[PDB]
C-alpha cells in the first residue's frame, strides 16, 4: 500500500496544444519530428534534413528532459505526501490532521504539475519554430500543382501495419471493467463509511479513489485519440488517391499523417503506464477494504 | 540587408481598373512575401502573407503571384476604399526589410491650380525673419513645379514646400511653399515672383508682388 | 475585443532614453509573437525588434543593435521596448505589431503582421519645446481669383510636433487645406493652413485662426483681417 511512481500526473498549457509528459520523449511534437526525418528521406530535394534535423530535434529532446529533471525536488515532495495519506499505518506517525495534510497534497501537487509546465516554456517556442523550418523546408520540393502522393500513400500502407500492432480492444474493455469496478466502491463508501466509525482507512480509501478517477480520465483520454488517430488514416486508405496535389495539401498531408502517429506512439506510451498506476492504485484500495471487513471484532 | 523595389513608385487609376503592383528583391526571398495596405493616419493592414494566400476578412480581388525576386500583387478591380499606400515585406533572412511603398490614387480631369502668393506678414519682419508663402490650389495631377524668382533671379536653396493628400471631395492635390530668406536679404530686393508650371496650364503662369506695394 | 494599445512615447535630446509599453487585450498573449515597427514621417516601414511567446529568442535590426532591448510580461499582457542612447534618425511612429500565428494541427507562426497599434510618436532632437508663433497670411484684391479668395496662417518655429489648426473654431471647414510641416533648418516645425473663401465675403465675415500645441500647452487665435 504504498505508491512508489507518480508518472501519471501530466499538464497541458493554455494553448491546449502542448501535453507534457513524464515519459519520454514528454512531447508528442518529438515523435511527429521523427516522422518528419521519414519524410525527408524519400525526397530527394531535402535530404538535408537528415543531418540538420537530428541535430535540431535532439537539443529540444534534451533540454525537455532537462525541463522535467528540475523538478523533481517538487516531485518527491508529493510522493512522499500520497505516501501518508494512502497509508493509515504511515499517517498514524504523523500529528496533523487529515484535511490539512490534504491540503498540502493539493498545493503541493499543482506547485509540482505548474513546475512541468514553467520549466517547458521557451521549449514551447521552439516547437513553433521548428515546425515553421520544417514547413518551409518543404516549400524547397521541385513542384507547384504537380506534387507527388507516392510517398503520402506508402506511410498510410506503413502506419495501418504498426497500428494492428496494438490491440485497442484489449484496452478498451480494460478499462471498462476497472472503471465499473472503480465506481462501484465509490458509490459503495459513500454508503457503509457510517456504519462502520472507522475514519483512518476510509479516508485513506477515498483519498485513493480521488486519484484512481484521474488517473482512469486520463486513460479514457489517451484511448480515444489512438482510437481517432486509426480511424482516420483507416478512411485515408479507403477514401480518394490522387496522384497530383498543390504544394499546401502535401504540406497539409505530411502534417496530418504524421501528428496522427505522434499521437498514437504519445497515446501508447502513457495508455501502458497509467494502465500499471491504475492496478497498482487499485490493489491498495482492495486490501485497505479487506481490512475494513476483516475485523469484525 | 535584402533590399525591395516596388517601381512604379505610384499608379493613378480609377473605380473599375486593374491596378498590378510590383515588389522586386535583390536577394532570392523563396515564396516568404507579404503585402500591406496603409491609409493616411492609420495603422498599416496585412493583405497577403506567402506571396498568395489572402489574409482573413480582406476581399477577393486581392490577388498575389511571383516567386523567386519578383513579385506581383493584383486588384482585379479597384474600389473606392482600395486607394492607399502597399508596402511589401520579406521574412527569408534576418534584417527584416520593407519596399519602398507605392500610392495607389483617383485618376480625374487635369485641373489647374489656383495659385497665391502673400507677403511676409509685418509682424513677423519686426522679429528678424521673412516668410513669403506660394499656394497651388486644387489641382491634379500632382506633379508641379514651383520656382521662385527674387528680381527675375532663379532662386534655390532657400524654399521649402509641403503637399497635401489627395482631397476625398475632388481627388486634388495642394501645395504650400514657403521661401524663407532673411530680412536684410529681402529688403534689398524688390520684386518677389513665384512662377509654377503645371499640365493644366498652356504656359507656366506667374504670381509676383512688389514690396511694399 | 482584441487591440493593442501603446503607450510611453515622447521626447528626449539625442543619447537621451525611452521605454515604450504594449498592452495587449482580447486574446492569449502567450502564444504569439509580438514586433516592433517604426515609420519615419512621410516615410516607409521599418522593422525594429521581435520577440518570441516566450522570450525565447529576441532579434534587432543593425541600426538599433546594442541601443535597444525587447522584453514581455505575459502575466500583464505586456510588450515592452527599451531605447538607449537615441539617435536624430530614429523620429518615428512606432507600432505595436503581432506575428501571425496559425492554429492548425500544430501552432506555426510566420515573420508578418496581422495586428497592428495606433502607435505613438518618438521625437530624437537636441531642440527643446518652444510655442509656435503664428502669422496671417492676410488676402489682398490683387491676388484675388476670378471669384474666389485665398487666406492663410503660417505656423512658424514650434516644437515638437504635432500642431492642431482649425478656422473659426470648426464652422469653417470646407476649402481649408492644413499642410504638413516641414522639419527647417533650425531643428524647428513650421507648416501653413490655408483656406479658399469666396472675395465677396471679405468684407462681412470674420476668420479666426485657432492653433493648440500640446507640448508647449499654448493655444493662439489669430484674427486674419485684409
Amino acid at each position: 500500500n504504498t505508491t512508489d511512481n507518480i508518472d501519471y500526473f501530466d499538464i497541458s498549457d493554455e494553448s491546449n496544444y502542448y501535453l507534457i509528459s513524464q515519459l519520454r520523449p514528454h512531447f508528442s511534437n518529438i515523435y511527429f519530428f521523427d516522422e518528419f526525418k521519414r519524410y525527408a528521406s524519400y525526397h530527394t530535394e531535402i535530404k538535408r534534413y537528415e543531418d540538420i534535423h537530428k541535430t535540431k530535434v535532439n537539443s529540444l529532446l534534451n533540454e525537455a528532459s532537462r525541463a522535467i529533471g528540475i523538478c523533481n525536488r517538487a516531485k518527491n515532495t508529493v510522493k512522499g505526501l500520497i505516501n501518508i495519506l494512502e497509508n493509515p499505518q504511515k499517517f498514524k506517525t504523523q500529528r496533523e490532521s487529515y484535511d490539512v495534510k490534504l491540503r498540502q497534497y493539493e498545493e503541493k501537487k499543482e506547485a509540482f504539475r505548474g513546475c512541468l509546465l514553467n520549466k517547458n516554456r521557451k521549449n514551447l517556442d521552439q516547437i513553433k519554430k521548428i515546425n515553421n523550418e520544417i514547413r518551409d523546408l518543404l516549400e524547397k520540393l521541385k513542384c507547384s500543382q504537380d506534387c507527388q502522393t507516392n510517398v503520402y500513400f506508402d506511410m498510410i500502407k506503413i502506419y495501418l501495419v504498426d497500428f494492428k500492432k496494438m490491440p485497442y480492444e484489449n484496452y478498451d474493455t480494460f478499462i471498462k471493467q476497472y472503471k465499473n469496478s472503480y465506481l462501484s466502491g465509490v458509490d459503495m463508501i459513500r454508503k457503509i463509511e457510517k456504519q462502520i466509525d472507522n475514519p483512518v482507512t476510509i479516508n485513506a480509501i477515498k483519498f485513493t479513489q480521488k486519484e484512481m478517477g484521474y488517473i482512469i480520465d486520463r486513460f479514457e483520454y489517451h484511448l480515444q485519440k489512438v482510437k481517432h488517430s486509426i480511424d482516420q488514416v483507416t478512411a485515408l486508405s479507403d477514401g480518394v488517391k490522387p496522384k497530383q496535389v498543390t504544394k499546401n495539401r502535401l504540406k497539409e498531408y505530411y502534417f496530418n499523417i504524421g501528428n496522427y502517429y505522434s499521437i498514437f506512439k504519445f497515446g501508447k506510451d502513457s495508455l501502458n503506464m497509467l494502465n500499471k498506476a491504475l492496478i497498482h492504485k487499485e490493489k491498495i484500495v482492495h486490501n485497505l477494504l479487506g481490512e475494513l471487513f476483516g475485523h469484525l471484532e | 540587408e535584402i533590399v525591395l523595389t516596388q517601381s512604379p513608385a505610384t499608379l493613378s487609376l480609377s473605380p473599375g481598373d486593374r491596378a498590378t503592383l510590383s515588389c522586386r528583391a535583390s536577394q532570392s526571398v523563396t515564396t516568404f512575401l507579404a503585402w500591406y495596405q496603409q491609409k493616411p493616419g492609420q495603422a498599416p493592414r496585412l493583405l497577403i502573407y506567402d506571396v498568395s494566400n489572402r489574409a482573413t476578412g480582406i476581399p477577393a480581388r486581392f490577388s498575389g503571384s511571383g516567386s523567386g525576386t519578383d513579385f506581383t500583387l493584383t486588384i482585379s478591380s479597384l474600389e473606392p476604399e482600395d486607394f492607399a499606400v502597399y508596402y511589401c515585406q520579406q521574412r527569408s533572412n534576418w534584417g527584416l526589410t520593407f519596399g519602398g511603398g507605392t500610392k495607389v490614387e483617383i485618376k480625374r480631369t487635369v485641373a489647374a491650380p489656383s495659385v497665391f502668393i502673400f507677403p511676409p506678414s509685418d509682424e513677423q519682419l519686426k522679429s528678424g525673419t521673412a516668410s513669403v508663402v506660394c499656394l497651388l490650389n486644387n489641382f491634379y495631377p500632382r506633379e508641379a513645379k514651383v520656382q521662385w524668382k527674387v528680381d527675375n533671379a532663379l532662386q534655390s536653396g532657400n524654399s521649402q514646400e509641403s503637399v497635401t493628400e489627395q482631397d476625398s471631395k475632388d481627388s486634388t492635390y495642394s501645395l504650400s511653399s514657403t521661401l524663407t530668406l532673411s530680412k536684410a536679404d529681402y529688403e534689398k530686393h524688390k520684386v518677389y515672383a513665384c512662377e509654377v508650371t503645371h499640365q493644366g496650364l498652356s504656359s507656366p503662369v506667374t504670381k509676383s508682388f512688389n514690396r511694399g506695394e | 475585443e482584441v487591440q493593442l494599445v501603446e503607450s510611453g512615447g515622447g521626447l528626449v535630446k539625442p543619447g537621451g532614453s525611452l521605454r515604450l509599453s504594449c498592452e495587449a487585450s482580447g486574446f492569449l498573449f502567450s502564444s504569439y509573437s509580438m514586433n516592433w515597427v517604426r515609420q519615419a514621417p512621410g516615410k516607409g516601414l521599418e522593422w525594429v525588434s521581435s520577440i518570441t511567446g516566450y522570450s525565447s529568442e529576441v532579434f534587432y535590426t543593425d541600426s538599433v543593435k546594442g541601443r535597444f532591448t525587447v522584453s514581455r510580461d505575459n502575466s500583464k499582457n505586456s510588450l515592452y521596448l527599451q531605447m538607449d542612447s537615441l539617435r536624430a534618425e530614429d523620429t518615428a511612429v512606432y507600432y505595436c505589431a503581432r506575428a501571425l500565428t496559425i492554429f492548425g494541427v500544430v501552432i506555426t507562426d510566420y515573420w508578418f503582421f496581422d495586428l497592428w497599434g495606433r502607435g505613438t510618436l518618438v521625437t530624437v532632437s537636441s531642440a527643446s519645446t518652444k510655442g509656435p508663433s503664428v502669422f496671417p497670411l492676410a488676402p489682398s484684391s490683387k491676388s484675388t481669383s476670378g471669384g474666389t479668395a485665398a487666406l492663410g496662417c503660417l505656423v512658424k518655429d514650434y516644437f515638437p510636433e504635432p500642431v492642431t489648426v482649425s478656422w473659426n473654431s470648426g464652422a469653417l471647414t470646407s476649402g481649408v487645406h492644413t499642410f504638413p510641416a516641414v522639419l527647417q533648418s533650425s531643428g524647428l516645425y513650421s507648416l501653413s493652413s490655408v483656406v479658399t473663401v469666396p472675395s465677396s465675403s471679405l468684407g462681412t465675415q470674420t476668420y479666426i485662426c485657432n492653433v493648440n500645441h500640446k507640448p508647449s500647452n499654448t493655444k493662439v487665435d489669430k484674427k486674419v483681417e485684409p
